[PDB]
């Protein structure tokens, strides 16, 4: 028979591309903005692609490294109304209370020209000696205040792609990192990911199913972070027990700084809570599976305060979790408990010049968390494995592991015998 | 849809060699050929030959192939659509027999089978 | 059937059938890179609309053409391809012959209007 | 004729002719707003065309098709259709299935261009 | 051929072939003005292929009608039109009549598709 | 025959309009941003319209009209997240050296409430006495100091026609300003354009084929510059040898000020060199073509500091160049050399009340370009021409003389014997 080119329009086709995703939330108002998403799908219409084995990789997907972006520009993006502290860059007398500073200092109010002395209590992680003091900042950037209305909750956020675009997902229950997946199925959205902000610990993740993976690239490669996923979430309590109060002063015409003062009752730790039997069998079976990958003993230590400590936020106040009672064991009732400091300035992400003061939260603090993941690197005749963290982007690419952005071509050409008249 | 004049009457005598010339106006001088007619005394209507502004191609009859001098300048716009140029007209070995009217005439179209045919005539100039 | 590229690891002619589902769902920082994607979906979709047009084939989900099948593109037998390779087997093949057979689609159709423009002329 | 949408409250019959009046029409704060509503305009002219492709009917304005008039979605006559009621008032009684129609008429011109590949085969 | 808009000075007759060519490529202070430009691209090429569609010349590149040529618009021969003037040159001629014609096109679309609906009754 | 009416898609055939287009850049930062332009055209496309004549207008022309106010735009998008100098308003105690001033001033510091009394080197044209002194703007704008890591590096901006747009060029190596071009191409983007900043001289510019040509619109009109392009550039060789330091001062939380302050070594001259053979027989070129205007004699003067003299960039620095040994001569080895001025305080394009600040250059500062241009300005019983620039929208004129902004109607109607059933 003879053949002619007959054009298809609307075949499975597909190449990889990178474009720019858009998101779908549910539902005051948060940071990340989850109220300007379109309302997310009630229907998630997730379509199983039978016989088809896709190419994924995790540490080359370019999701995380868009998500991250997002997340650093909803951060700049919800400062810019608040108020700025600069008038705070002033010096401090600060006292002591048995930590945090009580410090005084002259402010400008209202009124140009006349002045007040009002006291407020910081933490040393927030002041340094110049006894007289300053904030830690004001020789390296501007502060801005955290808005004392937006919140810091991590909201289900989903990433969809554009119209003629698809991501894809995979089912497969022990898929690592890279490789090709053989259970995959196209998703218009990604699943509900909450944008938390951790370190060392990965909290209020996705779980896995079966038993518990853990990837990387180049694992042979020591100065590649491991990030392994657990199947079983270990309960962590965290809390701040001082009741604290706020105090508004007024630095000028609406600029109003919240501040610290006074201890209202018992002075105490701020810290956390982990079983000590939950956290001992799922670190035995971290240690289960760093011997399908190595052959040797595994030992666990301290890390090598935003890295060297479990950083998070609870309640709206960013600890910094000492993990070195978590990291201590070497594998050839009782609650773990960690010594938490906390800071009011962050300097989030970036180090460009941009600070941010977080408003303090008046009464008492306790927030309860599942880790559900973790953040190594490996460093003679053993081999010890130390929290890590790497990098921020860790975080969502524990989450943007199953996903992976494709274009749809849908024209296609091929010969059949059929011409035209 | 322009002008085309020519020179004046120049009467020179046999042997000698005459130059004549058509000044065009109002159209694209280099969309249409310059065609180049006589009427003699003697014999009646004669075409010589045509020539392309824009190709310089020419076509002439064989009766005047190795007597005529035949150019163009080029032309100088005005418009889009409006020009102004000019072709020449010589002879070699001239008589009394080539005594008679000469003119020149622009084209009929830009495409076709009828795109050369003298649409546009001149004025006119008596010869010797 | 299947849905949303439902039949993509399977055989071209089994894929070739209802291929209204890959046709349908076809078509501040959160607000503009969201109108940014907006603005581009409608431009990736458009030119193909744009080629289904300069074709003849504007409407069509399948459509025959008069461009013969050059063995150079591929030598390989009807059977061996509709019911053997999937549809992203095959445009890899063809691949490089791809913007080639563009320009032939398009020939062929300024070239069978114009044939039909005379042939309406009696 | 009445302009646009001039027959509203017309008869069907009436108002089906000369369908070309709603065919035309149909295609910083100030700025983003009003560039918003360019955008949103032609996604939703190019959905009405994207459906009128899928149909067949890609450039008509009155598209018959092989779907039967299934008797549970109307009951009513013709004359006590097109004579009578108006088109808004029509397509509130077939509102619910408006959704199973758009079905029907894209698996009827799926099976049509599919029963027209094998007669060009000839 | 010759390009994008190569027979811009050619007469109409030789214009008219291959019309495929400028058929294809019709279709922050910089991001808003490239964007800007962007919507407007889409925008002026759909009101072209809107105005096609409701001529019956939806996909079509050389289309005939039923509208006669009224001499009051040109009492030009087809061979001082097709041989002589160029496409520049013929719409400005035609520049008054052009939006008379164009609601002639669409008229007699309108009384095309009605009597082809009472074709199809029998 | 008969004759009905048949519809033709895609004809040539466009109508002169008014759109925006958009930029096209190859490829730290620039300030005209051309990071974010589209990655332009490896193989521009340019089609050679045959039997063309079209009607260009380079003093119409609307690109110039239009690249003039995102040069204007580019500059202000620019300056919003870098430091204002407005703490530095304040009164200066100056010396001298033996010329720029030695001014000492107390300064708020990061903290609020403590002086410092810095010193600094401002040049004489940035500071006007009240001895004690201050910035020339005080009593005008707000100043901002430019970012110390934008460059103002003058780099090729294309311009490209929307799509159902187009561009069309003008390849008569002899075309003055207006009329009928008989040389037509289309483009979809312009050429490599530089948007260099210059006045009296036009600087690394475009060059003309054949012969220098010069333009105007009305030349017997004396209130209307002259744009003269030359067709082989000049060398000119500019230089500020003194060896200048660079110092931070922190006047506040990330905001840091570039000062000037010592100058190691010689203190010497800002200037310029030019070949005076070179601008001998460049001058006589000018000189020929002011007789294929005119009948006379043809005199050069200098002007009637930003206008007076030939105003520049010079690797970062703003020069004001002393042009009189330059213009002047009567018509019927060595070096030109100018005493060009420095300034750190520029007003940029207009007055609203906005001034830039240019960081200062650290080490010896010396850029070699090529004047390729010439805007003059004509005035008895002789024609006097002297330098003068009129705008700076007729720097971007002289190079989008070529170019013309035209729209594609593409929807073409006429009579053939030709019915359908
Ligand atoms: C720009 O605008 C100009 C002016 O309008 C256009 O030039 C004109 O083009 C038309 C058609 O393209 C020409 O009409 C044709 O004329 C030929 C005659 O050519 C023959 O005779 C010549 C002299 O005897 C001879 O030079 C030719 O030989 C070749 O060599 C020359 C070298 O100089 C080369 O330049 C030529 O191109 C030739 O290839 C040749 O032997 C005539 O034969 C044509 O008739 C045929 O074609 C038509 C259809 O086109 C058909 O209907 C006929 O039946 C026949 O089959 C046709 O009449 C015209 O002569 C040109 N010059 C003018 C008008 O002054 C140019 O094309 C435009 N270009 C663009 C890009 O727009
Ligand atoms: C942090 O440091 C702050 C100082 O910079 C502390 O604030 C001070 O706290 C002390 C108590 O620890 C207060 O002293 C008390 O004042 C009250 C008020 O009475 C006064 O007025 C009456 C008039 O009716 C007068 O007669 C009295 O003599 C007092 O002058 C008294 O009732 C108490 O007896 C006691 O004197 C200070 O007033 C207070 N100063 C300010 C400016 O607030 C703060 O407590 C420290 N906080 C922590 C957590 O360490
Ligand atoms: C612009 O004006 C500035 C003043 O506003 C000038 O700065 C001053 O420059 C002079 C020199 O010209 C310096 O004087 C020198 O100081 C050094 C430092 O030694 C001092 O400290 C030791 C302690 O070890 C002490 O024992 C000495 O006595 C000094 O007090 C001396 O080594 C020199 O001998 C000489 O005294 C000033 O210190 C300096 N002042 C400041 C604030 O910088 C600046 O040079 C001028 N620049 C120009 C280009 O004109
Ligand atoms: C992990 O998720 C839990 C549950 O969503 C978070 O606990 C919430 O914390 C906020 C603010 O502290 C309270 O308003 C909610 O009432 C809490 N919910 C529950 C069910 O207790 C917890 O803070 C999250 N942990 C992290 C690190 O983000
Ligand atoms: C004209 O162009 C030359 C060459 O691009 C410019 O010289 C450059 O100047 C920058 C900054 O001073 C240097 O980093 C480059 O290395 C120089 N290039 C060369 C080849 O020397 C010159 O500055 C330009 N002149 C103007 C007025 O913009
Ligand atoms: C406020 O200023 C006065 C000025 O006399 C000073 O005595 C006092 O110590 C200042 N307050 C603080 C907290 O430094
Ligand atoms: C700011 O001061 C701190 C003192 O704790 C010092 O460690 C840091 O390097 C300083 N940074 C800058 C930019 O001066
Ligand atoms: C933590 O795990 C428990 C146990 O499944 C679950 O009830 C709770 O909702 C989880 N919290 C979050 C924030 O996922
Ligand atoms: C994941 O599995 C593939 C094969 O299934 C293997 O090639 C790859 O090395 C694995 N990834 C890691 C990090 O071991
Ligand atoms: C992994 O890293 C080691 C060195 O750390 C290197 O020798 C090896 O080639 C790497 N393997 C891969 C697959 O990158
Ligand atoms: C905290 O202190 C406030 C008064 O400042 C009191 O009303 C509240 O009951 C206290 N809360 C606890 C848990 O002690
Ligand atoms: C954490 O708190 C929850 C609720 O208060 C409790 O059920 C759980 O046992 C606690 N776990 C640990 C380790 O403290
Ligand atoms: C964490 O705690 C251990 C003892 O529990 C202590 O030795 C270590 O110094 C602590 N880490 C830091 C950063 O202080
Ligand atoms: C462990 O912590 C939980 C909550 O954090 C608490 O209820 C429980 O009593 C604690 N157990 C011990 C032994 O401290
Ligand atoms: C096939 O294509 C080649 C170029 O790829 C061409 O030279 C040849 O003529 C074509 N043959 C047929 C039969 O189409
Ligand atoms: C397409 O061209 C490339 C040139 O690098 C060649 O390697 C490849 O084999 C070609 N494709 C086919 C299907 O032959
Ligand atoms: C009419 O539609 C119903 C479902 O709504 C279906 O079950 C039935 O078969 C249809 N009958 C006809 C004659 O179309
Ligand atoms: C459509 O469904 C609703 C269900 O609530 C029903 O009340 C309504 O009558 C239906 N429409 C028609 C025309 O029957
Ligand atoms: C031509 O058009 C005029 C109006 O412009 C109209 O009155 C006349 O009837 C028309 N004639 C034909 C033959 O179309
Ligand atoms: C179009 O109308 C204008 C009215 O001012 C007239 O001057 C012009 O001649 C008309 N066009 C034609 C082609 O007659
Ligand atoms: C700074 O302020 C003090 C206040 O006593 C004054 O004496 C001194 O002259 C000031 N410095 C300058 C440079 O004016
Ligand atoms: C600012 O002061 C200068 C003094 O050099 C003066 O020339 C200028 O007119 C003043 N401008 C205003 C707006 O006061
Ligand atoms: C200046 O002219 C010389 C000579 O042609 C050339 O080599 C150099 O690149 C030119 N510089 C610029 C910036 O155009
Ligand atoms: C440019 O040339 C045209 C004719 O070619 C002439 O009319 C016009 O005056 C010239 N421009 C100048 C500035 O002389
Ligand atoms: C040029 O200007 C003179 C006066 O300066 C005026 O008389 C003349 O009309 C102008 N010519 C044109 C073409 O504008
Ligand atoms: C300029 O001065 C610096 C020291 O401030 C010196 O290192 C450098 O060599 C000097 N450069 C010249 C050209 O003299
Ligand atoms: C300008 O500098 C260049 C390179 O340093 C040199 O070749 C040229 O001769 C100089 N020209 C003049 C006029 O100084
Ligand atoms: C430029 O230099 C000349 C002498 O070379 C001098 O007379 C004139 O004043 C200078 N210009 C200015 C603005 O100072
Ligand atoms: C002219 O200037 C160049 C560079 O500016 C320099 O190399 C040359 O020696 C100078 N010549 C004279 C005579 O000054």
């Amino acid at each position: 028979a003879k053949k002619w080119v007959t054009v298809y329009y609307g075949v499975p086709v597909w190449k990889e591309a990178t474009t720019t995703l858009f998101c779908a939330s549910d539902a005051v108002h948060n940071v990340w903005a989850t109220h300007a998403c379109v309302p997310t799908d009630p229907n998630p219409q997730e379509i199983v692609l039978g016989n088809v084995t896709e190419n994924f990789n995790m540490w080359k997907n370019n999701m995380v490294e868009q998500m991250h972006e997002d997340i650093i520009s909803l951060w700049d993006q919800s400062l810019k109304p608040c108020v700025k502290l600069t008038p705070l860059c002033v010096t401090l007398n600060c006292n002591n209370v048995n930590e945090m500073k009580n410090c005084s200092f002259n402010v400008t109010t209202s009124i140009r020209d006349k002045i007040k002395k009002e006291y407020a209590l910081f933490y040393k992680l927030d002041v340094v000696p110049l006894t007289n003091y300053r904030l830690i900042n004001c020789n390296t950037s501007v502060i801005t205040q955290a808005c004392p209305k937006v919140s810091f909750e991590p909201i289900p956020i989903h990433y969809c792609a554009p119209a003629g675009f698809a991501i894809l997902k995979c089912n497969s229950k022990t898929f690592n990192g890279s490789g090709p997946c053989t259970n995959v199925s196209t998703v218009q959205c990604t699943h509900g990911i909450r944008p938390v902000v951790s370190t060392q610990l990965l909290l209020n993740g996705s779980l896995a199913e079966e038993e518990i993976v853990i990837r990387s690239e180049n694992i042979t490669d020591n100065a590649k972070t491991i990030i392994v996923q657990l199947n079983e979430a270990v309960e962590i309590n965290c809390t701040r027990p001082n009741n604290n109060t706020r105090k508004s002063i007024h630095i000028g015409p609406g600029r109003a700084f919240y501040a610290t003062g006074d201890i209202i009752g018992n002075i105490r730790q701020a810290h956390c809570n982990i079983s000590k039997a939950r956290w001992n069998e799922t670190l035995g079976q971290i240690v289960a599976k760093l011997e399908e990958q190595f052959p040797k003993t595994i030992i666990f230590n301290h890390s090598s305060p935003e890295i060297v400590t479990h950083s998070f936020n609870c309640g709206g106040e960013f600890f910094y979790c000492n993990t070195t009672p978590l990291f201590n064991s070497t594998w050839n009732e009782q609650n773990i408990t960690l010594q938490c400091r906390i800071k009011q300035i962050i300097n989030m992400w970036q180090g460009v010049g941009k600070a941010m003061y977080a408003p303090p939260i008046r009464g008492q603090i306790r927030c309860s968390s599942n880790i559900t993941g973790l953040l190594l690197t490996r460093d003679n005749g053993t081999e010890t494995f130390r929290p890590g963290g790497g990098n921020m982007r860790d975080n969502w690419r524990s989450e943007l592991y199953k996903y992976k952005v494709v274009k749809i071509e849908p024209l296609g050409i091929a010969p059949t015998a059929c011409k035209r008249r | 849809q322009g002008q085309l004049v020519q020179s004046g009457a120049t009467t020179t005598k046999p042997g000698s060699s005459v130059k004549i010339s058509c000044k065009t106006s109002g159209y694209r001088f280099n969309f249409y050929h310059i065609n180049w007619i006589r009427q003699t005394a003697g014999r009646g209507p004669e075409w010589m030959g045509w020539i392309s502004p824009y190709s310089g191609d020419k076509n002439l009859a064989p009766a005047f192939q190795d007597r005529v001098i035949m150019t163009t300048d080029t032309e100088v716009p005005v418009t889009s659509f409006t020009s102004t140029g000019a072709a020449y007209m010589e002879i070699r070995n001239l008589t009394s027999d080539d005594t008679g009217t000469y003119f020149c005439a622009k084209g009929l179209l830009r495409d076709g089978s009828s795109t050369w045919l003298p649409y546009l005539w001149g004025q006119g100039t008596l010869l010797t | 059937i299947l849905g949303f590229l439902g039949a993509a690891g399977s055989t071209m002619g089994a894929a070739s059938m209802a291929l209204t589902v890959q046709a349908r769902l076809l078509l501040t920082v959160w607000g503009i890179k969201q109108l940014q994607a907006r603005v581009l979906a409608v431009e990736r979709y458009l030119r193909d609309q744009q080629l289904l047009g300069i074709w003849g084939c504007s409407g069509k989900i399948i459509c025959c053409t008069n461009v013969p099948w050059n063995d150079s593109w591929s030598n390989k037998t009807i059977n061996e391809i509709w019911d053997n390779m999937t549809w992203m087997q095959w445009e890899k093949e063809i691949d490089n012959y791809t913007q080639h057979i563009y320009t032939l689609l398009e020939v062929s159709q300024i070239q069978q209007e114009k044939n039909e423009q005379e042939l309406l002329e009696l």
